[PDB]
RNA sequence: AGCACAGUCUUAACGAUGGAUGUCUUGGUUCCUACAGCGAUGAAGGCCGCAGCAAAAUGCGAUACGCAAUGAAAAUUGCAGUGACUGAAUCAUCAGAAUGCUGAAUGUAAACUACACCAAUUCCCUGGGAAUAGUGGUACUCCUACAGAAA
RNA sequence: UUUGUUUUGUAGCAAUAGUAAUUCGUAAUUAUCCGAAGUGGUAAGGACUAUCCUUGAAAAAAGGAGGGAACGGCUUUGUGCUUUGCUACUCUUAAUACUUGUAUG
RNA sequence: UUGUGUUGAAGCGAAAUACGUGAGUUUUCGUGGAACAUCUCCCUAGUGCAGAUCUUGGUGGAAGUAGCAACUAUUCAAAUGAGAACUUUGAAGACUGAAGUGGAGAAGGGUUUCUUGUCAACUGUGAUUGAACAAGAGUUAGCCGCUCCUAAGGGAUAGCUGAAAAGUGUUUAAAGGGGUCCCCGUCUCAAAAGGGAAACAGGUUGAUAUUCCUGUGCCAAUAGUAUUAUGAGUUAGAUGGUAACAUAUAUAUAAAUGAACUCCUUUACAUAGGCUUUACACUCGGGGUGCGUUUUCUUUGCACUUUACCU
RNA sequence: ACGGACCAAGGAGUCUAGCAAAUGUGCAAGUGUAUAUGAUUCUUUAAACAUUUUACGCAUAAUUAAUG
RNA sequence: UAAAGCUAAAUAUAUGUAGGAGACCGAUAGCAAACAAGUACCGUGAGGGAAAGAUGAAAUAGUACUCAGGAAUGAGCAAU
RNA sequence: GAUGUUAGGAGGGCAAAUCCGCCGAAUUUAAGCAUAUAAUUAAGCGGAAGAAAAGAAAAUAACUAUGAUUCCUUUAGUAACGGCGAGUGAACAAGGACCAGCUCAAACGGUUAAUCCUUCGUUUGGUGCAAACCUUUCGACGGAAUUGUCGUU
């Protein structure tokens, strides 16, 4: 009819399924069954795949802040005993 | 503008006070910015700085004066413990790697690897 | 093919029981010294209808005797008994319509 | 785990921003003995009394908070008719 | 709508935020720009 | 002051449009070499913030484009402003301090800044003196030791 | 301490507010805001009648009842109980003071 | 190997009494402004384009053409402005016609809202307009909602399967509470239209209003001790009516003993049909007030004449 | 009959393994020094240089299912 | 000399980090990304995924002044 | 056995190029196709290290014999497998890199668990400015252990 296959029903697109799942904060969180189709949050697990290497390269580590990571990097080559701080002037 | 070695000299009785006073004069300088008033803007970043500054000096002071209280024991809590890698700290230790049964120990001391020559 | 109608009825998504305003499950009393060993009676205190089902229910009332108390039973009806009337169970029971006897 | 570091709960520097100065601010200061202050998003009803209360020497009335899109809380703060709102809104600016 | 939760609020106030022009006077040393009606934030 | 018909097509000169060509290159690619785990001591990842004027990127975490310390060491600047005549301005190093909400996320939940229970808690002086509704803890499985109940 | 007869009040809210007017420096004064009815549009309620091989949610929360466990106060003997001497006491709302961590939202 | 370059290299445009048969080579002028060649011999390859409905980019004729056609409809004068058919004001003619381009909301959007500027682009004509651009500002709750409850149902725990991933969810659960030894008992989420503690009126801003102001209320909570005060009851819990039942009016109907253990009620429920009551709506007549018609007629036509929650 | 409106730039028998033929080169009943080692080589050099007088491949002999 | 167990080296490394190179590519090439690139943007979602480098030695030489225009702009006897 | 917000601890997630287990195709080739091939591969699940895994003969040979594992050259596109079609395909010896061997069980020790852990103390000296760290052996306590720790081979 006027709701149709086309135009018609795209003006009842209203009432996402998706949200912003707040493990990726990206919106795929689906609602009704409460499980992100992105890194699938209520799992314990990140739903990670090998047939896509784009999906993995765009979340793998590396692509955030690292926060604590690059710190602790170059103490390899310093070490420096924890505590220990340079001698004074 | 306050060095972070005068200071360092300080009970931290007044070390709080100057941490207080200069946060109120902090809070001063931002209800002038947030009023008209322009003009003090640029002292708000050496306040900050103090501030920072002062707040260091507090927190190594206490910092210290935990370990001192915590001196051997045994028994110090997670954060003043040492903070390796994991694996590290679970790592065994080099007296557990090194030691050996009492058979192989007086194997090794009867027989070592000797250093010699030849013609 | 695909999978046919009758099939997919075992995989219960729209084929479960439309058991929503049901009363309950229609039991007689469970097996007690009482039943063993003599009669029991139970007022039934109503008689509803289970939208499931055609024969209508019975809202029995016994009294505990292990605990003071009173319990509640759903029993099938049958014909020609009547809400206030008394119901004797057990093996003692006296036969008449609405009891309930070892066969 | 123990804490060294003094506390970095949220005091009354910190709680309280600034106040409000535009049109509306100022013009309910006169009219409704009302005070208008910007606080940060953590701040609660009983925060912001207690902060003005011991930030200035006022005495709170009632509060009511609003959270605005630039992430901050806006609190209008009634004063009580102790003392009015415009010899301290003069005090502090 | 008008009834929001919190975080989408903020989200909100973040993106307006982050919908104004480069300051003039940086300019003298924006293209992740959008508007309501064009681009849907989707978010 | 005058004269060319117009259009269509061709040629040349000069220009418009366009961004080829050449020349550039703080980028990529491949190989070689060397080292190599991070996490309940809370990771990677995600949010949210932080500058005097500040959107992004970069950096950082309520001490928030940086603190302290160490080496260098006079600039830093768009304005404002800050600096010695060197713990000060700025780099570099980075061991101390600090490191928001989350996230394995772990008190219960979650399109909630919702709701528990147990200790009240924190700070200052060398037993007091203050301030705080704030702060910690509480997942599941398992190991070692312990406890009092069970046959 | 009862029954008949008047006045008052839009029953309090309440006119101080609104509304429509007339004036006055440009913020104030003044007057009105009351006598009756009809239609049945919408909504709700009530008391009913009828229909079903269809009988048309639950819980949080709240209330009623059945039952009858416990029993004054001041002092005292003896090992909560028996006891001696005296009687003005138990609940309920509100307010105040102190303690309690800061004792409304 | 041996050369060319700021006395201008590569490239590019036009060319040449030029050479070759030809791919080409070499020169001139102009432009260009920093590199270039090696034919001495050889090495190497991502090495030669007219096409592949080839790929990417740019540009044509079509062509100032098709077209800018639903929603009946505009006109006069003035202001602003560089500029006005489509900005504003006044007048007129009309439309929408309470099943409304009128008021409120939900989903969705997210600052589009308001004020002040403002016109590079956009607003398929214009444009001084604007949902565009710029700078500031704006969203106030014990009573409106969420938050609480449970539903269709979701997740999870115990098990039990499975290499795990996962599948099911009491299938051998010793699984929180209560009084004071016993009783009850998986957890958690899922409704902004279901259930549900409690608010009304007037006013106020540029933008918010059952949220602000004024006034008047209502709901929930209020720990322990001690004082007062209010009421009852008693020399261990009141009283009327035959009855249906009623009674505490203190600022305020607060108190009418009551455990364990139980049994109910409310919450709490379909549809159809008419009858009836009330409120709101509409309408008629009278009184008052203001306005309008008034060549003629008109004791006239129109507007106002109001009263919330709570007690 | 199909593709081609126009222009620029890009655009397609290559790389490796293994065999043969052809031709050039070295040595010749021998040929190839494999992996690896040494050595005042260590920018180049990841290449060049070297190999105490039955390693291995191919060839030097064929034929047979095969003992041979 | 099975049905028990440990063990370095020679070995591998399309990952991360840090170095050094090349008969490699030279902005339609080379990674998708020389740049604010897994960015903008698209899809409910799983995912998809660009375009975009060059003034000059020096802008601490980025166009002053005049005229004409409402302005954009244009012109100059003016100007780096 | 339970139960313990008893004391002290561990696991969980990320990351994968190399590495270790499981699970497991089809495209493709055969000029069709079904065994075969693709391939003990891709995808899927799980688990580690700077390497992992393998490893100290229940091995090979048949010789004048070798002597853990791994890797390189080769054996060798060979023996063999296969609608004996397409295709697939090792091992021993030989030359090298490297080179390392060991311990439980079982045996033996009872005029004596000779073992081990927890907690609380003592000093033996040292590098650090400090923070911290390395050595140290005398205990005492509470346990575990004869349903078996330790010593010998």
């Amino acid at each position: 009819g006027k709701a149709g296959k086309g135009t018609g029903s795209f003006g009842k697109r209203n009432g996402k399924t998706h949200f912003l799942c707040l493990r990726c904060g990206k919106r795929s969180y689906h609602l009704q069954k409460k499980k992100c189709a992105s890194c699938g949050y209520p799992s314990a697990k990140k739903r990670r795949f090998n047939w896509s290497v784009k999906a993995k390269r765009r979340n793998t580590t590396g692509t955030g802040r690292c926060r604590y990571i690059k710190t602790l990097r170059r103490k390899l080559k310093n070490k420096f005993t924890e505590g220990s701080t340079p001698k004074p002037k | 503008n306050v060095k972070a070695y005068e200071l360092r000299t300080l009970k931290k009785k007044e070390l709080l006070d100057k941490l207080d006073e200069l946060k109120k004069e902090l809070s001063g300088l931002r209800i002038s910015k947030a009023l008209g008033n322009s003009a003090k803007n640029s002292k708000i970043h050496g306040v900050r700085k103090n501030v920072a500054r002062v707040l260091t000096v507090y927190n190594q002071k206490r910092k210290m004066e935990l370990r001192q209280l915590y001196k051997n024991k045994k028994f110090k809590p997670y954060n003043l413990r040492k903070k390796l890698t994991k694996n590290k700290r679970l790592q065994l230790s080099p007296k557990q790697k090194a030691a050996m049964t009492l058979r192989q120990k007086k194997k090794v001391q009867n027989f070592p690897q000797r250093k010699y020559l030849v013609v | 093919g695909r999978v046919i109608r009758g099939q997919r009825k075992g995989r219960g998504s729209i084929f479960k029981s439309h058991n929503h305003h049901r009363k309950g499950a229609a039991k007689l009393r469970h097996l007690d010294y009482c039943e063993k060993k003599g009669y029991i009676k139970g007022l039934v205190k109503d008689i509803i209808h289970d939208p499931g089902r055609g024969a209508p229910l019975a809202k029995v009332i016994f009294k505990r005797t292990e605990k003071y108390g009173k319990k509640e039973e759903l029993i099938i009806a049958s014909e020609g008994m009547f809400t206030g009337q008394y119901i004797s169970c057990g093996t003692k029971a006296p036969l008449s319509v609405g009891n309930i006897l070892p066969i | 785990i123990v804490k060294s570091c003094h506390s970095k709960t949220l005091d009354k520097y910190g709680l309280i921003k600034y106040p409000l100065t535009s049109e509306k601010a100022m013009k309910k200061i006169e009219e409704i003995n009302t005070l208008v202050f910007m606080c940060d998003k953590r701040a609660n009803k009983k925060n912001i009394k207690k902060s003005v209360k011991n930030l200035f020497g006022i005495e709170c009335d009632k509060v009511n908070v609003l959270n605005t899109l630039n992430g901050d809380k806006k609190a209008y703060v009634r004063l009580s008719g102790e003392h009015d709102a415009l010899e301290v809104a003069n005090k502090i600016g | 709508g008008s009834i929001k939760r919190f975080r989408l609020k903020q989200r909100l106030g973040k993106c307006r935020r982050q919908n104004r022009p480069v300051p003039h006077w940086y300019r003298l040393k924006n293209t992740k720009r959008r508007h309501w009606r064009r681009t849907k934030l989707g978010l």
